[PDB]
């Protein structure tokens, strides 16, 4: 149930350290894990992914051949080796679980992660807005675009929405842009065509200051984008 | 060789005449059939060895000798493997071991014969 | 096939897990138990290591035995037996001393007659034609005492013989082994059981090994 | 037992042809009788239950 | 009456027969199976 | 009445082939209940497992073990969140599908019967109904795990149960050659139908909620209504001797999907009373016929560990 990370601190570019994410309270042998990081100035970016049960491997374009990740089900741990570190990797690494099947809820629960500082084909998707003032209780309708048509052969779109509250884990809001996940109220309504997407929120509540992010799962590269922040 | 072929034909006939008896049912029916075929092919090879040597006849010799030996060897190997199965199955759980059906054993011995033919033609083309 | 790759990988993983579980289950031979009420069930299920039916599992000589005691079943036998295909053998527990007694169901039929009717019913069905039966004979000392006290002529009128235990046991060995239509595919293994002669699991072990060997040979036509 | 007998027959016939391979003028004639003896040995191994019945 | 029930069942089977793929030649391309 | 049903034009000989070959089971299949979304189905293995198969992509998602090795039947919730399992140990386990921190976890074990769970069904998320083997097809709850209504009135034992789209009534056939129409509200039996000789193996229900068909082991099917109190139509065959073990209806109700023990199934016509098509292709006898709510798939659960969608 919990996802606790440890092993952070000040490191040197090109050094060595051991990072793990301890998790207990679920079937770790039937849940794929991600390592999506969050930079303080740059949006999230997925780097690596292991299938459920030490299966297939998924990497990014600028990481293939540099990083190495292993898992241990009897030990229930994740072994990460950080080598050839650059001065531009300041981010918040997460230990997020996911399961994929018919009607599943991928990226349901996200980890906490630890921070670290240092001294001195591909699918891309753009956003619409950056930071606009939104008053609570106005039925906000957020829009988003894409660079591809979400018209897969199965007959459903692949657009997940996430929100990072201050000091709170980036929990899931809605999966497949048409089915609400667990832990959210019955106020989000997602729709749109294969290219453009929209999400209406009526009867807003307090603490709605998190930034919204979108994610597509048509291919291996997972890009969140810049981010559309909401003000008071 | 003619006497051996006659004996093989007679024993094959007396095997196929009565098949409901447990004597011929204990060993593999298809296995004993292919073993008798391999013995008959050994006798045909003995016939061919005494003939006018020709490139076609000589290639037929080179293939048929190995084929006739390998058929008998693979039939005996399959029979003894089934005997190892009956010996080791009672010690383990109550499950049907892999490759137990008669057609599966025919496929296995035919694959062994095909491998023998493959290696003999791979050395023949040189 | 783009986003469904994880689904197919999880399907293959759980399919490998199901195949492993099925191979582990096939390693455990399944046996059922039948008989009358209190026919010697506790004497054989209490020596092993171990409403609805009871299912126990015990390892012996690197072999897992899964015993299924039906016991009390309010429903009729025609239903749960009709859906019991895939078993190696069955067990029939009876007590030879239950020949002078009458069950408290009709006060007109003998307990041995009811056991013979149950045997003829479970041996003349389309589901237990290739299944063997292992007969357990519980409380043989009670049967010896009864045959020393009773001449057995009241239970079987057509029987004729002296007053002893060996010939009566032999007649029992030839009374439950002829109700079946054939003996080539319906082999029967009979064994005695009492307070003494502990560790009778060797007999059932030999019997299950023999029946699974005969089944594997009949699969390939070797039998 | 018959398989072991056939195997020792093979192991006994192998040096026979290994030493008779010299002077191939007679080896070309002994090949036929050697193959015939091998076929007869296999026939005996197979028909021992048939010969007993 | 049994005739009224039979007529009602026949009317229901004839009126809802358009949305039943078991009685109509559905194309195999657009069908998921 | 049999004269007014002879004027309808015959639908003719219909022939349908298989769509998906659900391979992976290594034991017998006794019940394969279908969901409401016409996409997922559940299948009850016989060794230790219960697999919720997919129909379109044909890929398994949850193959969950059970404490009971023998699973007599299964039921899939209309919401797709819980599943009910039969068996002989009188434990109708309710597994939670959409659970947090895990794949599938058991919610409650339903105990308190003496027969055997033969056919479970779900009225809603919580209020569920079972059909035990000791002539007690009582209703159950999930929150408390105790019975609320007990249905009696069958002489022998019951081994079949079917619900209604109205969810207020449900008919169930027992092994005494009688199907009783119980009401969930009052708990009593509205009417018990008579006219068949052999036992009722499995029973179906008409889509509208005014008729049903029972599966008798006498090679005879009957179309019995709810307000007529009389058998309307019968379907018999001469060149067969085995009886139907599972009956189902399509989205319209004309195609009666019957499953015999001839290692195949048949499609009867509810008006012409003639065998439209024969669905062969099973090595063993079929045990269940699951038709979707929209007639998009007709799955079969024959004992050969093969689920064939004949649509």
């Amino acid at each position: 149930v919990q996802l606790v990370e440890s092993g952070g601190g000040l490191v040197q570019p090109g050094g060595s350290r051991k990072l793990s994410c301890s998790a207990s309270g679920f079937a770790f042998s039937s849940f794929g894990m991600h390592w999506v990081r969050q930079a303080p100035e740059k949006g999230l970016e997925w780097v690596a992914y292991i299938s459920s049960g030490s299966g297939t491997i998924y990497y990014a374009d600028t990481v293939k051949g540099r990083f190495t990740i292993s898992r241990d089900d009897p030990k229930n741990t994740l072994f990460l080796q950080m080598t050839s570190l650059r001065s531009e990797d300041t981010a918040m690494y997460y230990c997020v679980r996911s399961i994929y099947y018919y009607g599943s809820s991928p990226f349901d629960f996200w980890g906490q992660g630890t921070t670290l500082t240092v001294s001195s084909s591909d699918i891309v998707m753009t956003q619409a807005t950056s930071s606009v003032p939104v008053t609570p209780g106005e039925s906000v309708s957020i829009s988003c675009r894409s660079s591809k048509s979400l018209l897969h052969s199965n007959g459903n779109t692949y657009l997940y929405w996430f929100l990072q509250r201050p000091g709170q884990s980036p929990q899931l809001l809605i999966y497949r842009m048409s089915n609400l996940a667990s832990g959210v109220p019955d106020r989000f309504s997602g729709s749109g065509s294969g290219t453009a997407f929209t999400l209406t929120i009526s009867r807003l509540e307090a603490e709605d200051v998190g930034v919204y992010y979108c994610m597509q799962h048509l291919e291996y590269p997972l890009t969140f984008g810049a981010g559309t922040k909401l003000e008071l | 060789a003619c006497l051996g072929a006659l004996a093989t034909l007679f024993v094959l006939g007396v095997f196929v005449r009565h098949n409901a008896t447990p004597v011929v049912k204990a060993a593999g029916r298809e296995l004993c059939y292919i073993l008798l075929g391999g013995v008959f092919l050994c006798y045909c090879m003995t016939f061919i060895f005494i003939a006018k040597p020709s490139t076609a006849v000589c290639t037929l010799r080179r293939l048929g000798l190995g084929t006739a030996f390998s058929v008998c060897y693979s039939a005996l190997l399959t029979k003894t493997n089934r005997i190892a199965r009956i010996f080791g199955g009672a010690r383990e759980g109550a499950q049907r071991p892999r490759f137990i059906s008669p057609a599966s054993q025919v496929a296995i011995c035919l694959a062994l014969i095909s491998g023998q033919l493959l290696i003999v033609v791979a050395w023949l083309v040189v | 096939s783009a986003e469904d790759k994880a689904a197919v990988e999880r399907s293959k993983m759980i399919d490998r897990n199901l195949r492993e579980d099925g191979e582990k289950a096939a390693r455990e031979v399944k046996l059922l138990l039948l008989g009358a009420g209190e026919s010697g069930k506790n004497t054989i299920v209490k020596q092993m290591k171990i409403t609805g039916i009871v299912e126990t599992h015990f390892t012996f000589k690197d072999l897992h035995f899964k015993m299924f005691d039906v016991g009390a079943q309010r429903s009729e036998r025609k239903k749960w037996i009709h859906c019991f295909e895939g078993v190696t053998a069955i067990i029939f527990c009876v007590a030879l001393s239950d020949y002078d007694l009458v069950l408290a169901e009709d006060e007109e039929m003998n307990r041995m007659h009811a056991s013979m009717k149950l045997f003829d019913s479970i041996c003349n069905n389309k589901w237990f034609t290739d299944t063997s039966i292992i007969l357990f004979l519980n409380k043989k000392d009670l049967f010896e005492e009864k045959i020393k006290k009773s001449p057995l002529t009241i239970c079987y009128p057509e029987y004729a013989g002296s007053n002893t235990y060996e010939e009566a046991a032999a007649y029992i060995q030839c009374q439950f082994e002829d109700l079946n239509k054939r003996k080539d595919t319906k082999e029967i293994y009979t064994h005695f059981t009492c307070s003494t002669d502990t560790k009778n699991v060797q007999f059932v072990f030999d019997a299950v090994t023999d029946v699974i060997i005969k089944n594997n040979l009949k699969d390939c036509g070797l039998f | 037992f018959t398989m072991y007998t056939t195997c020792i027959i093979w192991l006994a016939f192998l040096p026979i042809f290994y030493v008779t391979s010299s002077d191939y003028r007679v080896q070309t004639t002994t090949m036929c009788v050697s193959v015939s003896l091998s076929g007869s040995v296999v026939l005996g191994c197979l028909f021992a239950p048939k010969l007993h019945i | 009456k049994v005739s009224k029930a039979a007529a009602d069942l026949m009317a229901y089977c004839e009126a809802h027969a358009k949305e039943d793929p078991l009685l109509t030649p559905v194309p195999a391309s657009e069908n998921p199976f | 009445l049999s004269q007014i049903t002879n004027n309808i034009d015959p639908v003719g000989r219909i022939q349908m082939r298989t769509r998906r070959t659900l391979r992976g089971h290594l034991a017998k299949i006794y019940a394969m209940h279908w969901g409401t979304d016409s996409r997922l189905l559940v299948s009850a293995s016989q060794d230790g497992k219960l697999i919720i198969w997919d129909s379109y992509t044909t890929n398994k998602v949850h193959a969950i073990p059970l404490r009971s090795s023998w699973v007599m039947t299964c039921a899939y919730a209309p919401s797709g969140n819980y599943v009910a399992c039969g068996g002989l140990d009188n434990i109708c386990s309710i597994y939670n599908l959409k659970t947090r921190e895990g794949n599938v976890r058991v919610s409650r074990e339903l105990a308190g019967h003496t027969g055997y769970l033969s056919c479970c069904r779900f009225l809603d998320d919580n209020q569920i109904v079972t059909s035990s083997g000791d002539t007690t097809c009582a209703l159950w709850d999930i929150e408390t795990g105790q019975q609320t209504t007990t249905f009696t009135g069958h002489t022998g034992d019951v081994m079949s149960l079917s619900l209604a789209p109205d969810t207020r009534l449900f008919v169930s056939g027992a092994c005494d050659a009688s199907a009783k129409l119980w009401d969930v509200r009052e708990g009593m039996c509205r009417q018990t139908f008579t006219g068949h000789e052999s036992d009722i193996n499995a029973i179906c229900f008409f889509p509208n909620g005014n008729a049903f068909a029972t599966g008798s082991d006498d090679a005879t099917c009957r179309l019995f209504d709810l307000r007529a109190d009389q058998e309307l139509m019968t379907y018999s065959h001469d060149n067969i001797i085995c009886g139907i073990t599972s009956v189902s209806f399509s989205k319209s109700g004309r195609l009666l999907l019957a499953g015999y023990d001839d290692f195949n199934c048949n499609v009867w016509d509810a008006l012409k009373a003639d065998r439209a098509g024969v669905l062969a292709g099973h090595d063993n006898r079929v045990s269940c016929l699951g038709v979707t709510d929209d007639g998009m798939a007709v799955a079969t659960g024959s004992w050969d560990s093969f689920l064939k969608i004949w649509n």
